[PDB]
Order: C-alpha cells, then structure tokens, then sequence
RNA sequence: CAUCUCAGUAGGAGCGGGAAAAGAAAUCAAUUGAGAUGCCGUAAGUAACGGCGAGUGAAACCGGCACAGUUCAAACCGAA
RNA sequence: UUUACUGCAGCCUGUCGUUGGGUUGUGGUUCUGGAUGUACAGUGUAGGUAGGAGGCAUCGAAGCGGGUGCGCCAGCAUUCGUGGAGCCGUCCUUGGGACACUACCCUUCCGGGACUACGACCCUAACUCUGAGAAGAGGACCCCGAUAGGUGGGCAGUUUG
C-alpha cells in the first residue's frame, strides 16, 4: 500500500486542481482545562466514580490511515474520509 | 497619632509570631496544658478583643478557657453494608466548627449563664485554647443595666446550643447577604439542610 | 448496576416558647434604578446539574399580607 | 471462596505543623580588594563595552621583585619598594575586545559573613515514660493532625448474558 508524495488534486479553497503535499496526522494530547478535566477533578472523592473509573476500551484488528492533503499555493490543509489498511508504505 | 493602648495591644496581637508574644506563647502553653478541660480566669487574656465583643468590668460577667483538641471528626467504620459512597470516613472532616464546640462545652459546664462570643487565643499541635464569654441574666447589675437586659429574655435561654452566637450565625451560612444565601435563610431547617 | 436516585428522607443527640428562626446592605441591579426581614402568588419544570441516561432543580425583577427602627467598641472628659 | 469489577479499614513510606540552641561539608543567595579585561604582547592590562578619544605626571609617573588585584614571574597601579615618566593615541601593539582620569552600572573576586534547603554529630528547656515527690531515663526522635504513593477477600456493594 504505497501512495505518491505530491499529485495534482482540487483544492477546495483555490477552487482549481494544483499540486498538494501529503503528510500523517498524528494524535495530540489530551489537554487537562477542558470541561471534561475539570469534571473529573469535581467527580473524584470517596469510592466509586462513575466515567472516570471505566476500564479502557479493547481495539480492532486494523485501523485507518489518516492522511492530510496541504496545499502548495495557499497553505491550507483538508482532510478527507480514509481507508483500512495494515502496511502503508508512503512512496514519494 | 493619639492612640489607645487597647490599639497597642490590639498590634501585639496582630502577628504573634513576630513580637514579644511569643515567648509569652511558650512560657503560657506549659502552665495551660498542664491545666483541665475548662477553666475560669479572672482577666481575659486580649483586653482589645473582649472589649470589642461586649466585656465589661461588673459582677456576672465570667470569662473561660476552654479547651478543644484538633483535627476533624472522628468518625466510625460503619458495620453494616454501605454503598461505597458513604462507606468511607477517613477523609470526612466535620460540619461544625472548633468555636462551636468550645463554646457549647463550655454552656454545658454553666447551667446558670449564657454564652455571648469567644475568640482564638492559642494553639500548639494537639490542642486549641478559646476564651468564652459568659453573662448571668439574674444578677442585679445585669438587670439594671440597659446594653445588656436583653439577655433578661425568654427567648435568650440556650442561646449556644441553637446556633445564636457570632461563630454560629458564621456556621449557618448567614454571614452575608445575595447570591450564594438562597438556601440558608432564615434557617436550614427551613429548606429540608440543602443548604450548608 | 457502581456515579446518580430513594434523601438530608426514616432514625438519633442537644436546646427551647406560646410561637420560634430571620431582620436593618461591605445587597440586588445595568448603562440612568431600588432601598430591613418573614410569608403567599408568579418567574418555571425555565437557567443550571447529570453513565448529559433515568432523573434533580433555583433566584432576582413584579403583585400582595403586615410595617419600625436602633444599641455597643474607639477617638474627647477620667470615678462625675 | 478467589490472581472476577469497583472500593474501604489496618499497616509501610515522603512532605507540611507541633519544633528549639550549636558543630561543621554543601550551593547560590548575598558582598568586598582589581576592570580584574592579557594571545597579531605591551611604549599600555581590550581602565568591559565606550562621544573610536585627551585628562592625569618630582605640583608622582615607568619597566622589576617571592612576583601587589591578577596574568603570558610581561606590567596599566603607585602599593612594601625600585629606578626617579607611564602621558592620549590623529605612532591606535591601526584591535576577538585597541585601550586615557569624575567611574569598574557589569569577565570577576568570591572572610563568602549573611535567612534559607539538604546529610551527619552534639546540647537541653519544649515533649514522652517511670515515681507520692525529689529525681531518673530518652529527646527535638517518637506519638498526634493533614496530605501523597504503595500493599491490602481483613471487610462492603455488585456482576457472572
Ligand atoms: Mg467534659
Ligand atoms: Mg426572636
Ligand atoms: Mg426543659
Ligand atoms: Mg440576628
Ligand atoms: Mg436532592
Ligand atoms: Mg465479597
Ligand atoms: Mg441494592
Ligand atoms: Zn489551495
């Protein structure tokens, strides 16, 4: 599962097909001042604690593969629906 | 600046542990601890704090130090079947605070006065000490007197132990006014203790 | 079913009167105003909370009943 | 019942309070004696840098010592002297930085004195035990309040379609 580097594709923005860079899109961190934190700290006291007590999940025998296509002219990135695969080679 | 010497006194008071009271601190704690759980002395021991809070120099006025340890409620394991929630104890620190209790000890030693305010005087790693206010309503002097014949009332009687006093009316939540105060007044018995 | 709900309920300890509690803004408002407290009506099953599930859940403005404001500490005199 | 899921007591340990006085090893914090600042040297020591230079000097300025701040035992300071001129640099040692007094405000030097936090040791007056008491034995440790991490079928609520 190979995929070229740069192609020429439409740019939702430029309105017009041009050249765009394919890159990985790596998960961030989860921050910890968004209401979901902060209700965790509200939540935590005595005993059992609901959400924040869950067992982590399991997981699926492949996932995606998350591409973001930047264009070269305007700089800005889209992101489209993407596929299942386990190897992915990124052949420029 | 013409000044006071209760305003002297009411300084030395400010940061004790940057005068000259903290030696008295040292030298006082041995003679206190070595002493009961309540105790009548003659002189209160701030003269600016109790001036403040309605002392004056005449028969039936008693001053008191009582003697409360530190820490919060000690509370038992439950035996039966909890729910995990009400199952632990440890970390459940009290709703009352530690002048309530000074002051309703020192109303159950007193059955004839009532206890008008206290203030902090002292504290060390086991204990804290407070000094109690305490008025007779049938002495004459009192009775004759018209900033204080108010106690003289049926409706003054166990004036601690209902939550009349300064510390009390603090512990009830009705310290202010406005937002944060829907739920505790006039009282809260009033709202089923939602508030508090 | 574990947070939640049942519910500050049932139950317990203390105090206490013909009533008790509260009570004279370090308040609520919004551009500019009101003027102690309590109780009833409404705001409203709204805002808010919540395995954002089941459920829980106000206040201010406004209309009424009834109306009431004051006393110490200190600065000045020093036993009057 | 247990190495089922979630918790709670008990116990082990760090930190804060109770909690004081000294011995020193720590590091800056904080403070002096010199701009200490110096390779293409120097008549000069980049008196940081710098009005890319002009005031000092028998009315005090030099080459040298174990070497005086310090460094390249050179030499700006005048210091203990020593000869009895280093002057600025528009002779810039024509510069890493090129240099002159009212400025060193600042490489630094660092009795590091000073409050602080750490590891170890000593003392008694807090505190603890024993005794009717004198007193004796320990001692800023332990116990205690709070908080953080662990172990924990000792115990609790449930699930096991
Ligand atoms: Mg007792
Ligand atoms: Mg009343
Ligand atoms: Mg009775
Ligand atoms: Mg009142
Ligand atoms: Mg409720
Ligand atoms: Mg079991
Ligand atoms: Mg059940
Ligand atoms: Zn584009």
């Amino acid at each position: 599962m190979k995929i070229p580097k740069r192609f020429r594709t439409y740019c939702p923005f430029c309105k017009t097909h041009n050249e765009v860079v394919v890159e990985r899109v790596k998960k961030g961190q989860a921050s910890s001042m968004t209401h979901i934190a902060r209700q965790k700290k509200r939540q935590e006291g005595i005993g059992n604690s609901g959400k924040f007590s869950k067992v982590p999940g399991g997981d699926k025998p492949t996932k995606r593969i998350w591409l973001r296509y930047r264009c070269t002219v305007c700089k800005k990135a889209h992101q489209r629906p993407c596929f299942r695969a386990k190897k992915f080679e990124f052949k420029e | 600046m013409v000044k006071s010497f209760y305003g002297y006194v009411r300084d030395a008071w400010k940061n004790p542990d940057e005068t000259y009271v903290n030696e008295l601190r040292w030298e006082r704690l041995q003679v206190w601890r070595k002493q009961g759980s309540v105790t009548r002395i003659e002189r209160p021991t701030r003269i600016d704090r109790a001036r403040s809070l309605g002392y004056k120099a005449k028969q039936g006025i008693v001053v008191v130090r009582v003697n409360v340890r530190r820490g919060g409620l000690g509370h038992v394991r439950p035996n039966r079947g909890r729910r995990t929630q009400k199952m632990g104890k440890n970390k459940v620190s009290g709703g009352m605070s530690i002048q309530r209790i000074a002051e309703v000890r020192a109303d159950r030693r007193y059955p004839n006065l009532e206890v008008l305010n206290s203030y902090w005087v002292g504290e060390d790693g086991k204990h804290k000490w407070f000094e109690v206010i305490l008025v007779d309503p049938h002495h004459p002097v009192i009775k004759s007197d018209k900033n204080l014949n108010w106690v003289c009332d049926p409706s003054s009687r166990g004036r601690a132990t209902r939550g009349k006093t300064s510390a009390g009316r603090k512990g009830r939540g009705m310290a202010t006014r406005g937002k944060g105060t829907e739920k505790t007044r006039p009282s809260i018995r009033a709202y089923k203790s939602r508030g508090k």
